């Protein structure tokens, strides 16, 4: 498991202030120096802070760091859209005799109003059933911010065995889309009475259902 | 400035050994307190510290991986070499090296700056799968309406998907691939259309898989049910 | 002077010092049988300066000092006079006119440890080089960079001592070596230590 704990996500509006926290033990943060890293999508990480609160050359005053006890905090003020990235804490762990990274925090800069998702649940195609395969495809489109949770159920029972889900990606209209798949055998697809794809977004849960009875 | 570059295989078979080399410029591993570290990052997951080699030839490793990791350096060549044995598909990640400008140890106390300069990173995939072209199935419109096609069971990445040989661009979005437990990739591409054009306009998704020299076309039509 | 010289309390000591804080033992009024040491193949290094190792027993000296410590294998060559390097500059320095013996042997079965022995230290940073036979055991923070340290450890603000890290399966060059430096006194005063 992870010996450093970060919140999975954090969000604010442009110009506002956001803080990302990082908790550990005395074996790491409590007795060693904390460094912070920024990772824009598709590129290598980049050092933001070292020695708890110092900035390397090229990092503006907008980023600051602090450490108290066994917790560290990264503060980002005056948010710009270009600050959207994953942020990590790092340090040395004296017990493991090795370095450790936190789970990372995904920062979302809210420069667009909330948009509910459009959910479509496709049953297995006729050709796929003839090919002795079956795949439910739950597509999710036109939502903001890019954060959704997907759950599958067979006759009301939670399904996780054949579930694969993509991380949300930007659409051409700057909203976000995601997809999830449930791989079944034709027997399993015919055995259960109906299947559901439930999508949660900003507290609101919507769902679409399909049935082999049709 | 400091510049590091990783190099090595981009596809290894399961149980084989991965050998990565880090070539760097702008600093020396003969300097007191300087080390070179390794990090990896599976697709869509956190950074995972791997190993560090020290100017005085001290070596540190992630505990859960120590029996699989070997690290060495050649100061004259400005190179560090990391080998990881018994590679598993879960070891599929992007592997980085980085400079540690300050790393010192006094008995139980440490100073560890962190990693101030990271390499570009090289992506290593561990898979026993052989090259296979995809199967393409239509996602018939439910009845605005949504339609698409499912690109299934192909290896390796990538596939390119267009609609009507590039004629259809508006309302088209193609998703990133998923890796199934079988070791084969799947992908979807969806088009948002007005529900009044279902019986009028036609939609053909063209799937192109360069590694297997496979080019397949599928017509997406509304089901009669 | 009938009692033999207690070289056993030097070479067979239970604990040896870190090189930065080398231990010095006074040797006087004894019979110094140097023949058994030179004969023993258990020593990796037996260099003499100013004297002949085979003529060591035929000699008398004003006094004998024995310096002991533990260093890395590839650092034994730095104990010799006129040398440079992190040990010769920052930890233990022999003068150019040194007169005595340098004796060392491999202690990997005593000073290594599974997972690494990190207890032995050497001085990694110092403002200037050491005077011959000078001993520096201070622990003040070393300013490596340009920013003042104010005694606070940080980047380029370093504790001056570094651990060795002796692994049982290190190469011989990185294995621990115990070193005994016998310094012979060149004074014109009456002698104190003589061989048989
Ligand atoms: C420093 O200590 C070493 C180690 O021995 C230690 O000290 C002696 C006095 C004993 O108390 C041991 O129990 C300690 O561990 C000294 O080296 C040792 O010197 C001994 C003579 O003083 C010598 O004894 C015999 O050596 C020859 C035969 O040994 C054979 O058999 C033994 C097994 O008993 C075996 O280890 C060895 O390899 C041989 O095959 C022979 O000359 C005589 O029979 C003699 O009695 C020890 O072998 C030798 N080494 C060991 C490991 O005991 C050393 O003299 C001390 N030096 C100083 C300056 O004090
Ligand atoms: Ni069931
Ligand atoms: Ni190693």
């Amino acid at each position: 498991e992870l010996v450093l704990t970060q919140p999975p996500s954090v969000s604010a509006a442009p110009g506002q202030k956001v803080t990302i926290s990082c908790s550990g033990s005395s074996s790491n943060i409590g007795n060693n120096y904390v460094s912070w890293y920024q990772q824009l999508p598709g590129t290598a990480p980049k050092l933001l802070i070292y020695d708890n609160n110092k900035r390397p050359s090229g990092i503006p005053d907008r980023f600051s760091g602090s450490k108290s006890g066994t917790s560290a905090t990264l503060g980002i003020t005056g948010l710009q859209t270009g600050d959207e990235a994953d942020y990590y804490c790092g340090t040395w762990d004296s017990s493991l005799s090795a370095g450790v990274f936190g789970g990372g925090t995904e920062l979302t800069v809210l420069g667009q109003p909330k948009a509910a998702p459009s959910v479509t649940l496709f049953p297995p195609s006729s050709e796929e059933l003839q090919a002795n395969k079956a795949t439910l495809v739950c597509l999710i489109s036109d939502f903001y911010p890019g954060a959704v949770t997907v759950a599958w159920k067979a006759d009301g029972s939670p399904v996780k065995a054949g579930v694969e889900t993509t991380k949300p990606s930007k659409q051409s209209n700057n909203k976000y889309a995601a997809s999830s798949y449930l791989s079944l055998t034709p027997e399993q697809w015919k055995s259960h009475r109906s299947y559901s794809c439930q999508v949660t977004h900003e507290g609101s849960t919507v769902e679409k259902t399909v049935a082999p009875t049709e | 400035q400091i510049t590091l570059k990783e190099s090595g295989p981009t596809l290894v078979k399961p149980t084989q050994t991965l050998t990565l080399t880090c070539s760097f410029s702008g600093f020396s591993l003969s300097t007191s307190g300087v080390g070179v570290g390794w990090i990896r990052q599976p697709p869509g997951k956190a950074l995972e510290w791997l190993a560090l080699i020290d100017w005085d030839d001290n070596k540190y490793h992630t505990t859960s991986l120590k029996t699989r990791l070997t690290i060495s350096k050649d100061t004259s060549k400005n190179q560090v070499v990391l080998t990881m044995t018994n590679m598993d598909p879960v070891d599929t990640a992007t592997y980085y090296c980085a400079r540690i400008p300050g790393f010192l140890r006094y008995r139980n106390r440490y100073y560890y700056y962190g990693m101030d300069v990271w390499g570009q990173g090289t992506t290593v995939t561990v898979s026993s799968a052989s090259t296979k072209g995809p199967s393409v199935f239509p996602l018939a419109p439910s009845s605005t309406a949504a339609l698409g096609c499912l690109v299934k069971d192909y290896f390796p990445e990538p596939v390119t998907v267009s609609w009507n040989s590039g004629a259809l661009t508006s309302g088209v979005h193609t998703f990133p691939a998923v890796l199934q437990s079988s070791g084969l990739y799947s992908l979807s591409s969806v088009v948002t259309v007005p529900s009044s054009s279902l019986g009028t306009q036609t939609y053909i998704c063209n799937v192109n898989h360069k590694p297997s020299n496979t080019k397949v076309d599928k017509r997406v039509e509304p089901k009669s049910c | 002077i009938t009692n033999l010289c207690p070289f056993g309390e030097v070479f067979n000591a239970t604990r040896f010092a870190s090189v930065y804080a080398w231990n010095r033992k006074r040797i006087s009024n004894c019979v110094a049988d140097y023949s058994v040491l030179y004969n023993s193949a258990s020593f990796s290094t037996f260099k003499c300066y100013g004297v002949s190792p085979t003529k060591l027993n035929d000699l008398c000296f004003t006094n004998v000092y024995a310096d002991s410590f533990v260093i890395r294998g590839d650092e034994v060559r730095q104990i010799a006079p006129g040398q440079t390097g992190k040990i010769a500059d920052y930890n233990y320095k022999l003068p150019d006119d040194f007169t005595g013996c340098v004796i060392a042997w491999n202690s990997n079965n005593l000073d290594s440890k599974v997972g690494g022995n990190y207890n032995y230290l050497y001085r990694l940073f110092r403002k200037s080089n050491l005077k011959p036979f000078e001993r520096d055991i201070s622990t003040e923070i070393y300013q490596a960079g340009s920013t003042p340290c104010n005694g606070v450890e940080g980047f380029n603000c370093y504790f001056p001592l570094q651990s060795y890290g002796f692994q049982p399966t290190n190469g011989v060059g990185y294995q621990p070596y115990r070193v005994v430096v016998l310094s012979f006194e060149l004074l014109h005063a009456p002698a104190t230590v003589c061989g048989p």
